[PDB]
């Protein structure tokens, strides 16, 4: 699939938060178990231990046409990757990792030019 | 034998099945008895009462993923 460094955590239907709770991991983007659906499931897998808690409500469901990447503004210090819907779909995307450093004005984060390229174009695409 | 003095160990070690019925759980920690030791030592239960203190904290295997 489309493969983005990015660790499960709480998904906060209001109010900016993303708790550690560990679920340290890597994130995929793929249009589903199926791999032809539009919906397209957010996919976790453990690589950095995981605190013994899973942390993955058995698939996230990834509604289409109306996700809007905020990738930091909303900014609170470093990344957390946030899925703009209606302001209550919310989604929150937790940060295990810390490389590439804090770099200003491209998402306002702390783990930045990669994951938000890969990021918004999986988002874009209908397969 | 038994005289209730302090011991030069008595957490894991080789031991005895034999010897670990003389060596029993102290109320003294969050740790309790309900038992004044189970009898058998294959599976351990000391009873816990007072869950997430002070009273030792080293994570096996079996918590990195369950």
């Amino acid at each position: 699939v489309i493969k983005f460094r990015a660790g499960v955590c709480e998904y906060n239907e209001d109010s900016r938060l993303c708790t550690p709770i560990p679920v340290q991991g890597e994130i995929e983007i793929k249009p589903n178990e199926e791999e032809e659906l539009g919906f397209w499931d957010f996919e976790w897998r453990p690589t950095e231990k995981p605190v013994g808690r899973e942390l993955d409500p058995i698939s996230l469901i990834l509604i289409p046409g109306e996700t809007m990447w905020v990738p930091i503004k909303s900014s609170k210090s470093g990344r957390i990757f946030a899925l703009v819907f209606s302001s209550n779909e919310r989604y929150f995307f937790w940060l295990q990792e810390k490389n590439s450093g804090n770099l200003p004005l491209n998402e306002l984060s702390a783990k930045d030019k990669e994951i938000y390229n890969k990021m918004i174009g999986v988002l874009n695409n209908s397969s | 034998k038994y005289s209730s003095k302090p011991y030069k160990v008595d957490n894991m070690t080789r031991i005895l099945p034999q010897q670990s019925r003389y060596i029993s759980f102290i109320k003294d920690d969050r740790f309790v008895p309900v038992r004044k030791f189970k009898g058998n030592n294959g599976v351990v239960v000391l009873r816990d009462r007072e869950p997430k203190e002070p009273v030792a904290l080293i994570e096996t295997v079996r918590q990195m993923k369950d």
